[PDB]
């Protein structure tokens, strides 16, 4: 039962809804392609994000926007989680919030292959 | 024999126990040799019609 | 897109993905065989989330031989020009969210199939 | 649940499950094995030590990378076992009755492949590129209930239904009660040969195993034998 | 035997509205309700008439 | 009627051509082949007359016809001296029969 | 609680269409207990009486 | 209740029969067999399967299940009890020859008529007269067995004048009629 304000109008009580609902990565998530570009800077990829941004495999994670949008998430709260959840062994470099694909980038840094598989499931 | 006297209680045991309770979990059902499995004296009060 | 599994060449078993630690490249070793082989996609394993399928990809075009199967005059071929054509909906199971159709021309020599 | 065709041997159900879960692995539950062995186990074991002849038999289009990916994780985990030889001391290595030395063992799981599992295919001296192929049908099969491209079979359809009249339920009977009576003979035999006398049958062919089996499950209801009726 | 003639009416202006949404749902314009996918919107609208 | 028919003209025939031959010292042969069967009989004091099936629900006997089948004994042993002993028309037992199928009065 | 199911693949009985979601094809009987029952809805009334 | 049943007026439980006058037929059209071919062959073509055994390969299946239905319309190799389904959507022909499957008698229609034309009326009407029966409606090729696996690849219809006539179309593909 809502308290305040946010039993009145529908747009105050959806974040509600939103801030009880059950969203992992899989709920905003649309397609994982690792990859093993080995130069950061060269990136196998049409991606002119790395290049302002600065091991060899990374974990290419594009987003969906009508599923980011209706929760209400912005990158820098996943990739806040992101390093969080798996503390400072990984680095997770963003897309921004102008850009029409919302790809992630992760690499690991310091049986090594399967391990962006491991972690990514 | 102090090796056979092993084997009879086994089978004392058998007898002695399948009397108050014929279902045992994993144990041979004493049947009547007609083929039927006894009616011990668990199963005369077990449940209804006890 | 994908990576197929790619076989080797000397015992045909499966290539697994191999990164060279020398000069920084992506092989396909063995594990029965040693044979290295040299990658081409730099793409190891993807991933569909969203299970984005084309429907039209699954089509046979043998469809339009079912007597069972509604048959329209309303939608003609796009190749050939036909005017009866069958349509059906996904008929798959993990149809997510849709009752779209699905026509195929109903002549031989064609099939062609098409979504509207 | 395969069967022959009303042999002395009953249905023998194989089992090509996919676990729920590095993820989906495909077992098998063969007959005659108390636990379940891998698939590729089971191709390498009827004799298929390249991998990609497996996947011939279980994958037809090689030009979809959508089923290929489902496989690779079970393809991975049998990479232990190459040979036919140590597959089949995989499968041996499990049944009701284990056996002491290894040879004990592959010949139980050579028997097992080629008379227990799949026998309607096949139960001959080689029959085994066919019951592959059957095999990889199977999981093939699972793979498309799987990748949901086909809907999954319906326990209630009558097609998937016999139904057994009057007359393989009595031929059910007349199979273990033409059992007994070589049972019968058999003692009949035996009892008579080792005195080094010799045998007749007349005697040792007791007519009460047919004409009272038929006549006593016919009057009960009971569709077996008289000792084992509950 | 007019309370037939207003049923029959009835019952075809009914069939003939279930015709309707099930085309539009076969050219993808029922648009999903908030809260159901589509076959469930689809059988509502349809139960509902 | 048709079911209980394809059970006694073939499936019978099927059963006992495919059971194996039971040997055992030499040992033997002993092959059952080209089963036969009759009609419901009763005194098969008495002497072998068919029982109607008026008859048979009237004294509660059971209308059943007896099965005969022809085995051949090959009984083998030293010095290759084997006999097939065959013997024709041996009882096997008696196999009740379904009112008005092809084998019923 | 749902409407008649597709018990053959994709329709309800062998005389109607692959993909028929219509109100007959589907178990809506429009007869009365006066006018009597066509021969599919008798079989849908039933499938719901059971 | 609902787990015991009852035969319906006209069902025939079919009594089986063996598979090898079709596995012998089947070899001798262009068949493929299953242990001479190359795996990649069976990618488009469909799959033969004889009472759940996988026997055969076949390229061209519009061709089988018009001769097979043609050879059991005359009563001939194939007998009426066994059924043939084809599956168009997935490729396979399964072939049932076996015992205890449920079936039942429907009117054949070819183009949009029944095959029971008024003669076979006026000669079933002076049967017990002379010798004309429902063997020769059987053999004649006008009624069928059909059973419930093959009846999920039929079109059927359910009185005939009355759904092979035309209106607005509702499939004007039927291929039975019922009686
Ligand atoms: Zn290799
Ligand atoms: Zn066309």
């Amino acid at each position: 039962f809502l308290l305040g304000q946010s039993a009145r109008d529908a747009e105050r009580a959806k974040d509600i809804l939103c801030r009880l609902e059950h969203t992992t990565l899989r709920k905003v998530t649309a397609n994982t392609a690792i990859y093993y570009d080995p130069n950061p800077q060269s990136t196998v990829v049409a991606e002119d994000q790395e290049w302002v941004n600065v091991s060899p495999w990374l974990l290419r994670v594009e987003l969906d926007r009508k599923h980011m949008t209706d929760r209400k998430l912005t990158m820098e709260q996943i990739a806040e989680k992101i390093n969080a959840g798996f503390g400072d062994d990984l680095n997770c470099i963003f897309n921004d919030d102008n850009a029409e694909k919302l790809v992630l980038r992760i690499r690991i840094m310091n049986d090594d292959d399967v391990f962006l598989r491991c972690i990514e499931s | 024999a102090a090796h056979v006297i092993a084997e009879d209680v086994k089978l004392l045991q058998f007898h002695v126990a399948t009397m108050v309770d014929n279902e045992l979990p994993g144990l041979p059902r004493a049947m009547q040799k007609s083929g039927r499995p006894l009616k011990s004296l668990k199963q005369r009060l077990k449940g209804k019609e006890g | 897109g994908f990576v197929g599994i790619r076989f080797c060449q000397e015992c045909n078993n499966m290539l697994y993905p191999k990164e060279d630690k020398e000069n920084r490249i992506l092989l396909y070793a063995c594990r029965n065989c040693d044979y290295q082989q040299e990658a081409d996609n730099s793409c190891i394993y993807v991933n569909k989330i969203t299970h984005e399928v084309d429907e039209l990809t699954q089509i046979i075009a043998d469809v339009s031989q079912d007597p069972t199967l509604p048959r329209t005059e309303d939608h003609p071929c796009q190749k050939c020009g036909h005017k009866e054509a069958v349509f059906f909906q996904s008929h798959s199971a993990r149809a997510e969210d849709a009752m779209r159709l699905y026509y195929v021309c109903t002549a031989p020599h064609c099939g062609h199939r098409w979504t509207e | 649940r395969s069967c022959l065709e009303n042999s002395s041997r009953p249905t023998s159900t194989i089992w090509v499950s996919m676990l729920a879960r590095i993820g989906q692995r495909i077992v098998a539950t063969l007959p005659y094995i108390k636990q379940e062995v891998p698939i590729i186990i089971v191709f390498r074991a009827l004799g298929f030590v390249s991998d990609r002849d497996i996947l011939e038999h279980i994958i037809y289009d090689f030009e979809d990378p959508e089923m290929m990916e489902m496989v690779k994780p079970s393809l991975d985990e049998a990479f232990v076992i190459q040979e036919q030889n140590v597959a089949l001391n995989f499968i041996g290595s499990r049944g009701a009755k284990p056996g002491v030395t290894k040879e004990k063992r592959i010949k139980y799981a050579k028997e097992v492949l080629q008379k227990e599992m799949l026998p309607h295919v096949g139960v001959s001296d080689f029959c085994e590129t066919k019951k592959a192929y059957f095999l990889g049908y199977m999981v093939h099969r699972l793979l498309l209930a799987a990748l949901g491209r086909r809907e999954l079979d319906d326990r209630d359809h009558y097609g998937n239904k016999r139904l057994d009249l009057a007359g393989p339920l009595l031929a059910f009977l007349f199979r273990g009660m033409f059992k007994n009576l070589l049972k019968e003979v058999r003692i009949y035999a035996q009892k008579f040969i080792d005195r080094g006398k010799d045998f007749n049958l007349e005697l040792a062919i007791k007519t009460r195993i047919i004409s009272d089996g038929l006549k006593y499950s016919l009057a009960t209801g009971n569709w077996g034998d008289q000792k084992k009726a509950h | 035997s007019k309370t037939y003639q207003d049923i029959q009416n009835t019952i075809k202006k009914a069939k003939q509205d279930v015709i309707e949404v099930i085309e539009k749902a076969h050219n993808n314009e029922l648009e999903p309700t908030p809260g159901n996918t589509l076959r469930q919107t689809f059988e509502n609208q349809v139960n509902r008439i | 009627l048709d079911s209980f028919d394809e059970f006694i003209q073939m499936s019978v025939q099927r059963i006992v051509e495919d059971a194996p031959p039971i040997d055992l010292p030499p040992r033997y042969l002993l092959k059952f082949e080209q089963i036969y069967l009759s009609k419901p009989t009763h005194w098969e004091d008495g002497a072998p007359s068919p029982m109607m099936p008026n008859e048979a629900r009237l004294r509660n006997l059971t209308y059943s016809a007896p099965l005969y089948v022809d085995i051949t004994k090959t009984v083998i042993k030293e010095g290759e001296e084997q006999l097939q002993t065959q013997h024709q028309k041996t009882f096997i037992g008696k196999i009740p029969i379904m009112l008005r199928s092809t084998y019923c009065l | 609680g749902k409407r008649i199911p597709f018990g053959f693949k994709h329709r309800t009985l062998p005389h109607f269409i692959k993909d028929d979601y219509g109100p007959e094809s589907r178990g809506f009987v429009e007869n009365s207990y006066l006018a009597g029952l066509t021969p599919t809805e008798f079989f849908f009334h039933a499938m719901g009486g059971r | 209740v609902g787990l015991v049943k009852n035969l319906a007026l006209m069902a025939y439980i079919s009594v089986g029969s063996q598979p090898s006058p079709i596995l012998e037929f089947l070899e001798e059209w262009s068949m493929e067999n299953l242990e001479e071919i190359s795996p990649a062959a069976i990618a488009d073509a469909t799959k033969i399967f004889v009472n759940g055994c996988w026997v055969g390969i076949h390229k061209d299946p519009e061709q089988l299940m018009n001769t097979l239905r043609k050879l059991r319309r005359q009563m001939d190799i194939i007998v009426s009890e066994v059924s043939m389904i084809r599956d168009i959507r997935e490729r396979e022909i399964r072939i049932y020859t076996d015992a205890g499957r449920i079936c039942r008698p429907l009117l054949i229609v070819e183009k949009q008529k029944l095959l029971l034309k008024k003669r076979h009326i006026d000669q079933l009407k002076e049967r017990e007269y002379n010798n004309y029966s429902w063997q020769d409606l059987v053999a004649s090729g006008v009624v069928e067995y059909i059973d419930t696996l093959e009846e999920e690849t039929v079109m059927l219809a359910m009185t005939p004048d009355d759904l092979q006539e035309k209106e607005v179309a509702y499939c004007s593909t039927y291929t039975h009629c019922e009686i």
